[PDB]
């Protein structure tokens, strides 16, 4: 049961570089590849993410793919960047230019044939594959263009596996790109059809949780990448450590996806305290499970107040008893009955591991399939229809192999998906 | 795996090792990113110094520990063992806590 | 360009004759090319050779050009004679019976000032050998005291390679009276390790003719050796040889210092430049028991080795534990105070080779001090 | 072995030999008095001077070349200047009178009573060395001895030796700019009788190299001394593979088998790429990927025939210095992939590569700089068909009213020789346009 | 009288090919003994 | 023009055989970068 | 026992042979003087395959060096390993071939063929039992393509049952090194078929692709290419001189390779090829050498196997391995990609496993493969030939030496049958 990791774009590359930090200090892997941990549990399931080479050096199953050569330098010279395999560093010469056309259609057609070879080399040397992991940004030209191209080219090759995408959804407050809506609606059309599970991250929700929950002074991108890495390493924790209950990466898919195109999730991470006020909190299961379902402890800008949950996951880590866990799930279902659908009797899925994160005592991870996510896609649709109506920035796309009707088809599937999310409420 | 273990050149096998000495020619004008990576000759390794940010050069916290070797207080060695045992006590697992030996674990 | 030309001589083992040659060293673009004197032709083309260095090119030196022990006899030209004879001057470096114990510092200051050791051995001078020595000092006041001083204990004589070697070693020695060296010109070796004006630390020649006569007294040209060797073939006798790798960067004096500091005393010492057929007649007991043997055997005929006799007088620690493990990384992990833990590296050019078997301490000392 | 005999005919050939042999004495350690320095050498063993110098008992290195000039006035200085102890006294052959821009005087009247002496000296040179590879004759076209006496020697060298190599440089008239009026006559009459007796003629002009000495060498108002040193540089870079080691060695019998498709198409023009000053090289890096491109520039090329309109038939790249084969092949693929270099349809290979391992030497006084890379592309192209057309258009103009003919037919020459010379030059012009 | 031009260092005998086919993992067992952790040894004796 | 899709790596552009400069030899078509030299009449 | 006689024709063959006798002297521990200095006792007990010795225990190679020019003979003799070669094994003439198939084969080489036959047959008789002949030569040249072609013509004239091994240095697709190379390629390939049993084609830009893309060197010289070629080419005869589990000589290889005698054009490779900074993160197992050998970036003919199915495959293995894993890997690579293998042969792969790895390695391999896709190279040479010959363009360099005009037509028509009769048997 092993996972092949992918990362496209500058934002996706930085998120993956911070995710491998958490993985490598969880398993006691040195920044050069040697082993320096204490417990035997770290070496048991090290083949999930890592590869064994001669000399006892451990290397990740990560393929480095983008368009812009200077983000090599932000990876190879990183804190834990020397463990990566240099032959998995593939990208082209010229930049993306924040175009979906340049990253998906014309320039990207000559890079996909070279990155699929490295993907085949890493995936075909395993004993039993389980799925793929991709970190990318939906608003760029590389993560949104070449990301969907790689998902399309991987789904045909391995149709009987599962897919993980950790997509940074555009935010209205953090507007760092003019052509944000065009890259937004050109990406999720090919993300709905083939990818079976997708964790949506919003930057403004991350800033809100770094301002109101952690009470941070100056939150940079490193803190948000650490939070999204804490979420990232908490959904596959049953694959790597024993526990009193099991949830591999397909049980989440079976429990949380009831209908084929309703698979967009709201990830969360519960045990977040204030900066210096850790002395005043009781680290108990009721306190964490009360904070977990709280509205401002999310990682997407959409409010769970305005909608109703379909399914809810909760992956616990630590040596906690099951009575308070399942009793508190029963409580949060019983007193929030208007916010869960009536046609599904039990709406939570629980799992318990036995290894907490480094630097804590007990932790959980919230994943939520809710109908409140339609508002985010709705505002993406308004930002798309404002720009596209007057043909605003179309000449950087239609000059590189595009039609008008592709954009209208993307918008059509956008309001179609919003209609399916709304119809079940 | 502490400060005193961060000094001896054959350090005990619980401290992480520094990434190796590299010269750098950034891509950014050159056709290939050349890197002469020196591999230290076994016994002359180095205890790892800067896990805080980029190992390149720099760009508001502690990348190394704060207990500088100049000043005194590194004492109370009974005091520092307890957290080493307590982090170890978090990694014990349920089956080894209950079905190990002739019953549960005190 | 600026090539350096030497006249060479290689002994073919297959055909019992000497074959003369002509090697051309190119500094900077470090490379050699070879020419033939008899049967005028070329032998080796312009190939960049990495084992040949400018400090290793002088008259009487054995050099390895592609597994051949070719000897140097003369410069090819008067350009190379002009551009090397002013920087290759030989003078005798003697050490009196005092500071034989304090000999590591003498070698350390000699190596620090830019000198090159070519020949070295430890003797005692007989009555006639110490009377021909001090011949200018005949019928002068203090003749008996110097004569009975020289004939007291062991004498270490060594050679010197530096530009203006005689004057520089006289400068390093200082004035003959140790009081004047202590007062007038300090930091000299006569100030540091001399007590009286008779009880000096070291002595050397002042001119070229006196140096040549001293050289012919101490070291005859070939074959017959003048003085003895002071080898103490006792039960507690073992051997250690310093690899040319250690003598190249001047680790010899520090080796002597850290051996005298541990309590082990040295009874004999000699500088050798062994041929291939003798080292591959000494090391083939390590054939198959070691991991790498061919580069181990060509490492120690690549230059001059220091073969010495060392006796076990330190209680509860034999010398085989003082040198330490053969692999220097096991030494540095396990015994940080041993000889390989702080001097040698890379397991092939380690510091010294101590005798592995306690029964075999007399055999190799016997070999080095009577066979060769 | 690996020897070569250089023949230097005419004023141009005898002044080229005063500068190319300076370079020859400078590659090896040859002093201007034909000896090694005070020692600065070995006691025997070196043999890289075997191609151009002969080793005698006392150690003198006597060149294997012949200087011939019907004028005594120019060889008088090589025998009295700073190189008077280097040349063998009977290798410098002079006569009574000059030919004075007359093909007839150098070919029929004054040519014959010196040919026997020159051939005797070529015989004495040839048995001195065992393995002879060919001849390197340098002369001119617009003169009387370089045009007449040299062309008379081509007839005398193709019968006595047969299959030996005959490589020409043969200073060729420039299109707009000329020196003598009657030189179309001598040029056509020396190209008529030197067709089937030679197999390689490396055409250069004195105008394009003037413009080059204004390009790259930062000199203004140059003269012939700044010309002959560049010529001798490309001469030594052509035959650098015989005496110096390299990766792909090229002998003297290689240019014919590549650059000559048809027996009447044997005129490859030369090109030396890294012509530059010391000041201009201080701001440029000398790489393989620009010296490859500089050879195909019309700026750096020889005779100004606008090779954009021509079709390349056979090239021969002779690299020199710090070169690895990787960037050579990458640059060759690059210049192949570009459309603007027109290549004829029947030559899919088109290239010949020779790589040496020796950097070029620089002379004290020449404006050329010390570099690490050098090439000499001997390129055969159709663009010299315009050169022959504008060369013999002048003969058509001059022969239309029989001007200057009485100096020819009045001395050992027939009136019917002119008409058949223009006729076979027209045949050579006709066969050049049916190969495109 | 100065050498101008970009110098490309290169070795003509072929020592780069000799070095690059020596597989730098046992090149360093020739110059020492590799020192891996001990927990990974007891893992590799038991599940390898 | 600009609406034609091309990979940006395959845009090296014209090489060393597109332009000739005008001659220094002759007042006819002299390049304007160097000394012209005089051109005396009768 | 099973002696091999080495032949080196042309300057390219001389350079490759010099590098080969440099590299195989390190396997057997032979110093440039000629004596033996090795670590193990196994590298001397099969010295008869490549070495003959004299009075004194010094071993000389069983190689005959031929070049019409004496120029490269000075480079060979004055190199680091130039004294082990026999002084009278250097046959040479007075002049050069000039990259012509006429001058080195009919007029000047016709004098030298008898001179090299003086020494070659004596070196053949002194062996107790020969295995065959081994030839390193160039195709686009004139000396290797003219002298060695008549050599392999008149060695089978008197040794009809020995294995003929040639190392055909074939010209590159894009960049050319000689203008008249299609003539010297076609006219040598036409005589290759009737007089060879095993021919492996080595390119130069493929070596370049190796040295820049899978070895990450910046400055690949010809010494590096020659060392790679010799490392590949010292791997075929490993079981002839080292013990193992499944041994294979040259005749067993040639039996397992060719199903028909007109089809003996192979295409080599070498498995442990990675960048020197990339050796840290790659393990040395059979399921990685197997992956590298079947990659398109580890094959020296530079022909895409997507354009033609393999006919028969051989994989000589070195090192203490498990035969079980090798059989698994071969069956799996035959079953996964069944579209790139023929159907009328049940098992397309021959496996031979030696026990002694090369010095400086713990696990290596050598891949020799008969492929239909080698027809693409012959198609390029045919296209160049019909582009250049089509109106007797270069006839005059091939008329003055006695070659007839219809010989070109025969050399094309009997070589075009290596394409028409190559797709039917596929
Ligand atoms: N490049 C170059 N060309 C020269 C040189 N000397 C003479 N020329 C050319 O030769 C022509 C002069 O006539 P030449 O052919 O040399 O005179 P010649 O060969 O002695 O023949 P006669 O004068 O009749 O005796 C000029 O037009 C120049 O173009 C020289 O040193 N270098
Ligand atoms: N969470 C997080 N987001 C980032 C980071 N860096 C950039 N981003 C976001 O990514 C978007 C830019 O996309 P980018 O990766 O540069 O485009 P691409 O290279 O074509 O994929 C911006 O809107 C940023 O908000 C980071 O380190 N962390
Ligand atoms: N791999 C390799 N190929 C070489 C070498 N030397 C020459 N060649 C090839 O040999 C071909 C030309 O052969 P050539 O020099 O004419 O041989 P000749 O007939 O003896 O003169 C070229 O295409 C080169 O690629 C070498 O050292 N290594
Ligand atoms: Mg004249």
């Amino acid at each position: 049961r092993e996972i092949v990791h992918l990362q496209a774009g500058q934002c996706g590359n930085q998120i993956g570089a911070k995710f491998w930090e958490v993985i490598s200090d969880e398993h006691g892997i040195d920044p050069t590849g040697t082993y320096h941990g204490d417990s035997d549990l770290q070496l048991e399931r090290i083949n999930v993410y890592y590869n064994e080479a001669t000399g006892g050096k451990y290397v990740p199953r990560a393929v480095l793919v983008d368009l812009e050569p200077g983000t090599m330098d932000s990876v190879r010279s990183g804190p834990f960047g020397q463990i990566f395999r240099p032959d998995n560093f593939v990208f082209g010469q010229s930049g993306a230019g924040n175009n979906w056309a340049k990253g998906h259609y014309t320039e990207g057609a000559e890079l996909v044939d070279s990155v699929l070879d490295v993907v085949r080399k890493e995936a075909e040397s395993c004993d039993c594959l389980q799925g793929f992991q991709l970190t990318h940004s939906l608003g760029g030209g590389t993560g949104s263009g070449m990301g969907t191209l790689l998902i399309s080219k991987i789904r045909e090759e391995y149709p009987d596996r599962i897919m993980n995408t950790f997509s940074v959804v555009p935010s209205p407050k953090v507007s760092d790109t003019v052509v944000e809506p065009y890259n937004a609606t050109l990406s999720v059309h090919q993300l709905v059809e083939n990818t079976d599970e997708t964790y949506c991250i919003d930057n403004e929700a991350l800033y809100d949780i770094c301002f109101r929950t952690l009470k941070l002074t100056t939150p940079t991108y490193g803190d948000l990448n650490h939070l999204v890495s804490a979420t990232m390493s908490g959904v596959t924790t049953c694959l790597r450590f024993p526990g009193q209950l099991n949830a591999d990466l397909r049980k989440l898919a079976v429990n949380m996806v009831p209908f084929p195109r309703l698979h967009f999730f709201m990830p969360g991470f519960a045990p977040l305290t204030s900066r210096g006020s850790q002395q005043y909190r009781a680290l108990t299961v009721p306190e964490l499970t009360q904070q977990m379902f709280d509205a401002k402890n999310m990682m997407a800008a959409c409010d769970p107040r305005h909608g109703r949950y379909l399914t809810v996951a909760a992956v616990f880590r630590g040596r906690m008893s099951m009575k308070e866990v399942d009793e508190q799930m029963l409580n949060v279902q019983n007193k929030n009955s208007s916010y869960f659908v009536e046609w599904i009797p039990n709406n939570v899925k629980t799992a318990v591991c036995d290894i907490p994160p480094r630097g804590l005592k007990m932790s959980a991870t919230f994943i939520g399939n809710s109908t409140a996510i339609q508002e985010l896609f709705k505002r993406i649709s308004e930002q798309f229809t404002a720009m596209f109506r007057r043909k605003a920035f179309l000449h950087w796309y239609t000059g590189e192999g595009m039609d008008e009707m592709e954009f209208t088809e993307a918008e059509s599937n956008m309001n179609d998906l919003v209609s399916e999310y709304q119809q079940y409420q | 795996t502490g400060i005193k273990a961060r000094t001896q050149q054959p350090f005990p096998p619980t401290v992480p090792t520094k990434p190796y000495d590299t010269t750098v020619l950034k891509t950014r004008g050159n056709p290939y990113r050349y890197e002469l990576l020196d591999f230290p000759m076994d016994s002359k390794k180095k205890a790892l110094v800067w896990p805080g940010q980029r190992v390149y050069f720099d760009l508001k916290t502690f990348a190394p520990n704060t207990s500088l070797n100049s000043w005194d207080p590194i004492t109370s060695l009974k005091e520092v063992n307890i957290q080493r045992n307590l982090e170890k006590s978090h990694w014990i697992t349920s089956y080894n806590h209950d079905f190990t030996g002739l019953g549960p674990m005190n | 360009s600026e090539r350096f030309v030497f006249i060479a001589e290689w002994f073919d083992p297959n055909a019992s004759l000497f074959r003369r040659y002509e090697l051309l060293f190119y500094p900077g673009d470090g490379s050699v090319e070879m020419h033939d004197v008899k049967n005028h032709r070329t032998f080796l083309k312009r190939t960049k050779y990495e084992d040949l260095h400018l400090e290793d090119l002088f008259i009487g030196n054995k050099v390895n050009i592609f597994s051949r022990q070719l000897v140097l006899l003369d410069y090819g030209d008067q350009y190379t004679a002009r551009q090397l004879g002013s920087k290759k001057e030989k003078t005798l470096a003697l050490i009196k019976p005092d500071a034989v114990s304090k000999a590591g510092e003498i070698i350390e200051i000699i190596n620090k000032a830019g000198f090159t050791l070519t020949k070295l051995k430890m003797m005692t001078l007989s009555r006639k050998e110490a009377t021909d020595f001090h011949i200018d000092h005949q019928s002068r006041p203090f003749l008996n005291e110097l004569i009975q001083f020289i004939t007291s204990g062991p004498i270490i004589a060594m050679e010197i390679l530096r530009d203006d070697a005689v004057c520089e070693w006289k400068r390093l020695l200082g004035p003959a009276n140790s009081g004047l060296a202590r007062t007038d010109a300090p930091e000299s070796i006569r100030a540091l390790f001399g007590t009286d004006g008779i009880k000096n630390a070291a002595h050397g020649p002042d001119s070229f003719a006196c140096a040549a006569r001293e050289m012919e007294l101490f070291f005859p040209s070939s074959g017959v050796c003048g003085p003895a060797n002071t080898a103490k073939f006792t039960n507690c006798t073992t051997c250690c040889i310093v690899k040319p790798h250690a003598v190249s960067e001047g680790l010899l004096g520090k080796i002597l210092m850290t051996i005298r500091d541990a309590g082990f005393e040295i009874s004999a010492m000699q500088m050798f430049n062994m041929d291939r057929i003798n080292v591959e007649e000494f090391y083939e007991v390590y054939k198959g028991v070691v991991s790498e043997y061919n580069e181990m055997v060509t490492e120690m005929y690549s230059g001059p080795c220091v073969a010495m006799e060392i006796q076990q007088t330190n209680p509860t620690m034999t010398f085989r534990e003082f040198c330490g493990p053969a692999d220097p990384e096991i030494a540095r992990h396990l015994r940080p105070g041993t000889l390989r833990a702080i001097f040698g590296k890379t397991k092939i050019q380690n510091a010294v080779h101590c005798t592995d078997l306690p029964e075999d301490g007399l055999l190799e000392v016997q070999y080095f001090f009577k066979i060769l | 072995m690996r020897e070569c005999i250089s023949i230097h005919v005419g004023q141009a050939g005898v002044q080229i030999g005063n500068a190319c042999w300076e370079l020859y004495c400078l590659e090896h350690g040859i002093q201007p008095d034909g000896q090694m320095p005070s020692d600065k050498t070995i006691g025997g063993g070196d043999d890289s001077f075997n191609t151009f110098f002969s080793e005698t008992g006392a150690g003198k290195h006597v060149p294997r070349a012949v200087f011939v000039d019907l004028e005594p006035t120019v060889v008088d200085e090589v025998r009295t200047g700073t190189y008077r102890q280097l040349f063998h006294p009977e290798q410098l052959i002079t006569g009574k009178e000059d030919a004075a821009n007359n093909y007839a005087r150098g070919h029929y009247t004054i040519g014959k009573e010196i040919v026997d002496l020159v051939l005797d000296r070529i015989r004495k040179l040839a048995d001195l060395c065992t393995g002879l590879q060919g001849f390197l004759i340098f002369h001119s076209f617009g003169g009387g001895t370089g045009s007449g006496f040299a062309s008379l020697l081509m007839e005398r060298l193709s019968v006595d030796y047969g299959k030996k190599s005959k490589l020409e440089f043969a200073i060729y008239p420039a299109p707009q700019v000329s020196t003598a009026v009657v030189e179309p006559y001598n040029s056509i009459l020396t190209t008529h009788t030197t067709l089937e007796h030679s197999d390689c003629a490396f055409m250069v002009d004195n105008e394009a190299i003037y413009d080059i000495c204004r390009r790259n060498l930062d000199i203004e108002r140059p003269t012939y001394t700044n010309l002959n040193r560049l010529i001798g540089q490309i001469v030594s870079s052509i035959t650098a593979s015989l005496r110096f080691d390299g990766a792909l060695n090229v002998d003297l019998t290689e240019f014919q088998t590549n650059l000559v498709p048809y027996p009447r198409i044997h005129f490859p023009l030369a090109t030396y790429a890294p012509v530059i000053s010391a000041e201009k090289a201080y701001h440029e890096q000398l790489s393989v990927a620009e010296i490859t491109n500089a050879c195909f520039e019309p700026a750096n090329q020889m005779v100004k025939c606008d090779p954009r309109h021509g079709k390349y038939m056979a090239c021969c790249m002779l690299y020199r210095g710090d070169v690895v084969p990787k960037d050579v092949n990458a640059a060759i693929a690059t210049i192949k992939t570009k459309r603007t270099i027109q290549f004829v349809d029947w030559c899919p290979t088109g290239f010949k590569v020779g790589i040496n391992y020796q950097p070029p030497t620089v002379v004290p006084g020449g404006d050329l700089a010390k570099v690490q890379r050098a090439v000499c592309m001997l390129s055969n192209t159709t663009a010299i068909a315009e050169a022959w057309a504008r060369l013999d258009h002048k003969l058509d103009l001059m022969y239309a009213k029989r001007a200057f003919v009485h100096w020819y037919v009045g001395e050992g020459m027939e009136e019917g020789e002119f008409s058949e010379a223009r006729e076979d030059l027209a045949a050579l012009e006709k066969d050049y346009e049916e190969v495109g | 009288f100065n050498l101008y031009g970009i110098p490309t260092p290169h070795f003509n005998d072929g020592r780069n090919m000799a070095k690059t086919l020596h597989w730098l993992h046992e090149l360093q067992m020739k110059r020492g003994a590799k020192i891996v952790s001990k927990r990974v040894d007891d893992f590799k004796e038991k599940f390898q | 023009i600009k609406q034609t899709p091309v990979v940006l790596a395959m845009l090296k552009g014209p090489g060393p055989a597109k332009y000739l400069r005008p001659s220094c030899t002759g007042y006819i078509d002299h390049d304007v970068s160097m000394f012209q030299e005089p051109a005396y009449t009768l």
